[PDB]
């Protein structure tokens, strides 16, 4: 694995420059005991360099988030479907690495803000990383992507003040979502329990798109993502959340970390709804809106593999 | 004031950045359920746009608000500094200020526990000058190259990245048990310093020591003290918690809200001023960060005022962008070798490169000087200038050899005070004269209030106790029984460790003035504080009683909100958005004493509103004559200080005023034994 | 506009840092007067990290390159065939700037490499800015935009040893000329005198691509822009370009600079080629193919407005380096076309900027900067130099009133798509059949070459066939060239050692077509900025008599005249030593200087007359005024383009003429 070979052990040695040569690194070189400090002074220049450029710009959306390592295990071989090769033989195990996420707060903001969740889950398979970038609503506010920035500044902060953190509560989204009409199935999703979930192993994953498997011989069909929890839905109460965000601001993150640590992993069964191409607006409404749900009534769930998260990451930056 | 920059979009059609009038609602598509063609400039330059609109945060200080002001001198300080900004009475000199938390990322909660930022540039007529401080005099560490192992051990474990925004967390207490020298802003830190009720109820400070330089090139050490003129104030802990839930956005609402209602706060601009000769006099080293000068071997010297009355604009682009540096310095001020300062000098050149991604951030209209630039700094992504000068090097005869040199002699120039020297060996050694790093603790300590130093016990036996490593603990314990013996058995009797043996090296029992939040006395001003008045749409008459006190407080400046099950014309806030956090005092109305269940708000909640006011130590009170329905279910006893009981309107107010310029009735809280 | 206000000026005052602090900057501080510098030195700091910051990357492709601002005016109402708002009145005028450049080398290299060359024009109008980002050559190497890397990477030197520098003549450049034939017609263009032109004045814009004209009406018709020079057509010879190279790499920028201050700014007629939606396949060729040029047989030029560059920049970096050109710097009246070329180019120029500028705010720049107002909800990024007062930037929105409004077809004069275009059929990675002829057009341009011109072509390949040292990429070269035409495969051929194929005769065929020779374009319309070097001596009063009275002489016609003489003075511009044949479009020698042409240690032996016989054999006018100097030259008194005249007058009239003429190409040898 990549990360394992990039892993860097510090538990012994003595403290080097980034080019191999020993240093110290806890008093400044001066002019006399009680000098000015030394422009010389290479080891205070290279490590305050370093620190002062530590930061990187955070994610334009789901800038608060946590992750973790796991396997995706194949229930059976879907060429049948997919010519996709994780998906090719029954018990195939693929590298998984999973991101969750709220939406409109910046990276220090609270896991139990009221928002729509980030769930993205990385394939590392062996024809390549496949990604899907999902949430735990499977509708979203708007029909076009254009319109992505419209929606993202009506819920972040008022741009004057930078008033408020992680809220959809203020004039500005409300204005939103009252001249834009596509945007009330996920508000209403927002404002259920779905909004305030218990926790990420206690929610779904959608892909929210229709999407195509094609097999080998070019055929297509339509499909929905839906990674369905093995530990239940559940939410909080929205006072609860609001003192949870005072009173542990990484209660989600924490939730995820202990559950890995303890043997406790969380696990989805990854599953699709398929459909033919010709149903496209069979079902009273046209599958390329992602502001729709197909009904379950109307097409069942197909169980494809398990998802399982079981390894917390090493360097929360780098990982 | 930054008018220049302005731009306007109350009317137009939409462009492009190049002024092609444009649409930005639907992608352009082969067919109407077609895909999206890539020829779709609109679409491309609008999302690049959004895809790139976030900058790295501030590597410290993330979290923070900004507003314009002014600063006017009360004298002509030539007779101890050339400071241009300072040479004559009444001169005035526009300011930006930008408050801040320390260890959180932007998003964090405004009231958590940290030392707090206060970053004010003067933009003079001889250069932009930065005194970029906190609201604590004194600083954890005393050399620069430590900066990192502090920040690293204070911010969140970096495998999962957590706890946010907070020191009670094993790596903090670790390295504050290794390296004692942050005793004293630790002390601070848990005190309500830590945790002050607003931007404009705490002090800045400079923190080094700095020289004001003569023209006739002598010097003076100095330390800069910005007081505040609306008193000083803190939250309780347990007030604090949940504040950072219901308002995460707490003090940048309150300094935004007084602006605007022209209550923009005030500072007086204070110097400790002593010799030269006087470095080593006071039984410490003046080059030491972690120690203050008492006001008993120094009094302040007051030379301006510094007022913020101006919100910005746009935040991103004032706010966000403000880029401050300790090396913006003017004629008339030098450095010292305080070896955290000299570092520092290095740290806010550089880290503006990140932050801008380029190297003409001082082109940035927040960052401009007011006065005219020449130089023969040259290209660099972003160059906003067009330079006329095609001989930009020195020496020149080709540019008739402009632009002049500047220097103690000439076109006044910045000079490094000439009387500095240094002498001895190049060495990475500490002074011994930095050694003490516990009286100055204890001193801090002796000179809070009982129940002030309750608070401060308290707060370490919150965070320690969640500090999972029993060594950890103990070497904790170590270093709080050098600065105070009983300091340390409290805080170890929450934690089920002793303390170990007093050991006296440090111990004395003086005091100093000005430190103590509690013994500060009552705030010379009430205006901008924030009254709920609690009522029902139930009876008219509670909204009529409602409505009357409304009229009586609004006119001396307090800031009502009026609470009831819905909202009407004279009601502000509903129960369900309440919470005793958003006040600081809480009145019923006696007509609205039956809610003391409903679908409109959760179970409880008006009482709790006044239950939690109460127990924080809020005035509190019931007005109209009827209040033991009230007092009683609250579990309040009517004879207390600060809880009101009247049945005059103006009777009532005169004496709940009284209560809010207490502003916390002490009493409320159990002291140890 | 913008650029007026931004212009900083250090012509008086005292240093200060970038935050109006006055300082100094010439010695560091430092801990004793032989001591160690010290860190609290910001004098030091702010300067040296200023400096260290000073560069960015260069542009991926045309690194190389010089520009001017000018103005463009139309020269009628245009509505009838176009709604663009800069060509909708007789005299509307325009401000423009334009970049020059050649392609492959990095920002140092020279300006007289063998290279396709850039002629990017900016219109500041009063509809928002507009691009377009030509080529002096009307025909693009590749079909499809997701292939230029392949073409960039194998025109750029070799990625293990970075050699060679600005030159197609290389292995991997012939090795992927030859896999796709694509390549063909540009490949001949750049072999003939259009890589290597006697200055960016002498050489014509195309902006390559068919696009749209759209009218209010929403009407289209398909157009290709011309930008035809008022200077005329004239290339250098190869060698006397590989000797620029080193005796000038700035030779190009230089013209352009002076040219300018002399008050003689070069013109152009920006010109169309015309023709109905319905034509897009009726000349042969698919209008969508950017391989393939419509000869002006089948489609006049249209004449709409006049180009003049008339003021050089005041800082290089800030408006030349950092201007940043955009085919998707489009305005209501123009559109795009389905050219996969031009269809992938709008991606990657919004995309690029990014790298030069290091952020997304590059439109703020002042040169990139638009006339009129701007009004959108792009906000934050790095460098945002502007303070947004509308605090609810979205759409739709109550709360700003629902500002700013949507422009379109119907209102607020927006852009949008030609309403009569479609598309239809399968989405699909696969190239139109209709583009697969690679070699008819290369053949009609070799055609339409003089024979001499031809002669140039046949020699340009073999100099750079010779290099390539694999044999299979040289015998596949050859298979291309003979597709194109047999005689050009055979002779190239012969100067390699190999043998032609036999020929292929699908595409050859014996058409011409006019405006795309150089040889055959005609004397130059003026002579203005042309440079005369005059060879003179100190040794004699005569010789610099003769040389002041044949200056004034030139001087009055616009000619740039230097005399050259062993050491300066009075009257004397240049020393032997500094001097060369490529500094002179004409070279006179003064009869009084005759001993100098029969050793110093002032100039490199044989100097003198090593300029008069390299400008004679580089084919330029060439006299003697007042003969021994002819005989040491070997230049026969008859020859054309050879003056003898005792008479001032007389030979300053015959001179004037060969200027005129430029070269004299009877003076180069012929295969066979
Ligand atoms: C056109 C813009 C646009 C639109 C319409 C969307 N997004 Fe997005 N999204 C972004 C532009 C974007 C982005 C700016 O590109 C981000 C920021 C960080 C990143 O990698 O991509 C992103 C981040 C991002 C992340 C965080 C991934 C991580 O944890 O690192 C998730 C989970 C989503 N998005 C999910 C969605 C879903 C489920 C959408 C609707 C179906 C959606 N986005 C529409
Ligand atoms: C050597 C490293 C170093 C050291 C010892 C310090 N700092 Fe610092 N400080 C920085 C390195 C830094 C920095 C990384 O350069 C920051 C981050 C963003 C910036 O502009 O500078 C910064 C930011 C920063 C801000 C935020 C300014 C704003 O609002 O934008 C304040 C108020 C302070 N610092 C105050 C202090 C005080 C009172 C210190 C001790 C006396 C101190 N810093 C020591
Ligand atoms: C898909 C990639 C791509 C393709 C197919 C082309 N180009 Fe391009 N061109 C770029 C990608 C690019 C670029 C990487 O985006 C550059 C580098 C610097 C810049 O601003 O854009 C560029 C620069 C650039 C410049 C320099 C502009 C200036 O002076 O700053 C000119 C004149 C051209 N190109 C002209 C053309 C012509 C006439 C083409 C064929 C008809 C063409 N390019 C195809
Ligand atoms: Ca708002
Ligand atoms: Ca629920
Ligand atoms: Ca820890
Ligand atoms: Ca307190
Ligand atoms: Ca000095
Ligand atoms: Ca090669
Ligand atoms: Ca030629």
């Amino acid at each position: 694995s990549p990360l394992a070979a990039y892993e860097v052990d510090d538990s012994t040695g003595y403290l080097t420059s980034d080019v191999g040569g020993p240093i110290q690194d806890q008093t400044s070189l001066k002019a006399g005991i009680r000098g000015p400090t030394l422009l010389e002074d290479f080891m205070f220049r290279q490590k305050i360099q370093h620190f002062d450029h530590e930061r990187v710009p955070e994610r334009a959306v789901h800038a608060r988030g946590a992750g973790a390592h796991g396997t995706f295990t194949s229930y059976a071989d879907w060429s049948n479907i997919t010519a996709a090769s994780f998906l090719n033989a029954t018990g195939k195990q693929t590298p998984v690495f999973v991101r969750f996420s709220t939406t409109a707060g910046s990276r220090g903001s609270a896991d139990t803000a009221r928002d729509v969740h980030g769930f993205a889950t990385r394939f590392y398979t062996d024809e390549g990383n496949f990604d899907i970038v999902g949430n735990n609503i499977p509708v979203f506010f708007i029909q076009d992507a254009i319109q992505f920035p419209d929606l993202i500044h009506s819920v972040k902060p008022r741009p004057d003040n930078e008033i408020p953190q992680a809220a959809t509560a203020h004039d500005s989204a409300w204005d939103f979502f009252s001249q834009q009409p596509s945007t009330m199935h996920t508000l209403f999703w927002a404002m259920s329990g779905h909004g305030i979930p218990r926790s990420y192993r206690h929610m779904d994953g959608f892909g929210v798109h229709t999407f195509r498997f094609v097999k080998d011989d070019g055929s297509s069909k339509l499909i929905k993502w839906h990674f369905k929890s093995r530990q239940g839905k559940a939410s909080l109460v929205w006072e609860e959340a609001q003192v949870l965000s005072g009173k542990n601001a990484d209660f989600h993150r924490q939730d995820l970390w202990d559950a890995i640590e303890s043997g406790n992993g969380p696990e989805w069964d990854v599953c699709v709804q398929i459909v033919d191409e010709s149903q496209a607006q069979a079902f009273g409404f046209d599958l390329l809106d992602p502001t729709k749900i197909i009904p379950e009534e109307y097409a069942p769930l197909t169980k494809l593999g398990l998802l399982k998260l079981d390894r917390n990451p090493t360097n929360y930056f780098a990982e | 004031p930054l008018a220049a920059y302005e731009v306007d979009d109350s009317t137009g059609y939409l462009t492009s950045d190049v002024g092609g009038p444009i649409q930005d609602q639907t992608s352009l598509k082969a067919g109407i359920r077609g895909p999206t063609l890539l020829e779709d400039f609109m679409f491309r330059q609008k999302i690049q746009h959004f895809d790139h609109e976030r900058v790295p945060e501030r590597a410290v200080h993330a979290r923070g608000a900004g507003a314009h002001g002014t600063f006017t001198s009360y004298a002509d300080w030539s007779n101890i500094t050339a400071a241009s900004f300072l040479n004559a009475t009444g001169k005035q000199t526009p300011v930006f200020v930008r408050f801040s938390t320390t260890a959180g990322s932007r998003g964090s909660a405004d009231t958590a526990r940290d030392v707090h930022g206060f970053a004010t540039r003067f933009y003079t007529d001889e250069g932009n000058f930065d005194i970029v401080g906190n609201n604590i005099p004194v600083f954890f560490i005393q050399d620069a190259i430590q900066f990192p192992d502090l920040i690293h051990s204070v911010k969140p474990r970096p495998d999962n990245e957590i706890p946010q925004a907070a020191t009670a967390h094993d790596s903090a207490w670790d390295f504050f048990s290794q390296q004692p020298s942050t005793m004293h802003t630790l002390f601070w830190a848990m005190s309500g310093h830590g945790i002050p009720r607003s931007y404009r109820h705490m002090d800045g400070f400079g923190v080094h020591t700095f020289r004001f330089v003569k023209d006739d090139g002598s010097s003076k050490l100095i330390k800069w003290h910005f007081k505040s003129r609306q008193g000083k104030a803190s939250l309780v802990w347990e007030e604090a918690q949940v504040l950072s839930g219901k308002n995460a956005d707490f003090h940048r609402q309150d300094l935004w809200d007084a602006i605007e209602s022209g209550n923009g706060p005030e500072w007086d601009v204070c110097v400790q001023i002593v010799d030269e000769s006087q470095a080593q006099a006071f039984g410490f080293d003046l080059l030491d960060p972690t120690k203050i000068i008492p006001e008993e071997y120094a009094p302040l010297t007051k030379l301006g005022l510094l007022k913020l009355d101006r919100n910005p604009t746009n935040y991103f682009a004032e706010t966000e962008q403000v880029m401050f540096q300790p090396g913006h310095i003017v004629r008339g001020i030098d450095f010292t070798e305080d070896p955290l300062l000299q570092g520092r000098l290095f740290s806010y050149l550089d880290t503006q490169l990140n932050r801008n991604g380029g190297p003409n951030f001082e082109q940035l209209p927040i960052n401009m000087p007011r006065v005219p630039i020449h130089n023969n700094n040259r290209d660099g992504a972003g160059q906003m200038f067009i330079h006329r000068n095609k001989y930009p090097y020195t020496p020149n005869t080709l540019n008739s050899g402009y632009p002049r040199q500047a220097n103690q002699n000439a076109g006044r120039g910045f000079f490094t005070a000439p009387g500095r020297t240094a002498s001895g060996a190049l060495v990475r050694e500490v002074s011994p004269t930095f050694n003490d790093h516990w009286s100055q603790p204890r001193l801090f300590f002796n000179s809070l209030t009982p129940v002030e130093q309750q608070f401060l016990v308290n707060a370490m036996r919150f965070e320690i106790s969640l500090v999972k490593s029993e060594e950890v603990k103990k070497n904790v314990l170590t270093q709080l029984n050098r600065v105070s013996h009983d300091v340390a058995v409290r805080v170890a009797a929450a934690i089920g460790l002793g303390a170990p043996d007093a050991d006296d090296t440090y111990y004395h029992n003086n005091k100093t003035a000005g430190v103590s939040i509690v013994g500060s006395g009552p705030l010379p001003t009430i205006k901008t504080l924030r009254v709920g008045i609690l009522a029902t749409t139930s009876e008219s008459s509670a909204l009529d009683q409602a409505a009357q006190l409304r009229t009586r407080l609004e006119k001396d400046g307090l800031v009502v909100t009026v609470v009831a099950e819905t909202l009407r014309e004279g009601v502000d806030q509903t129960y369900s958005t309440a919470d005793a956090t958003g006040f600081d005092g809480v009145v019923v109305v006696d007509g609205a004493a039956a809610l003391f269940s409903s679908p409109l708000f959760p179970t409880g909640r008006p009482l709790q509103i006044f239950v939690d006011a109460y127990r924080w130590g809020k005035p509190v009170g019931v007005c109209g004559g009827k209040s033991s329905e009230v007092l009683d279910a609250a579990d309040v006893p009517e004879d207390g200080d600060g809880v009101y009981s009247e049945e005059s309107v103006d009777m009532f107010v005169e004496e709940f005023e009284k209560g809010l310029a207490t502003f916390r009735f002490t009493d409320r809280f159990a002291l140890d034994s």
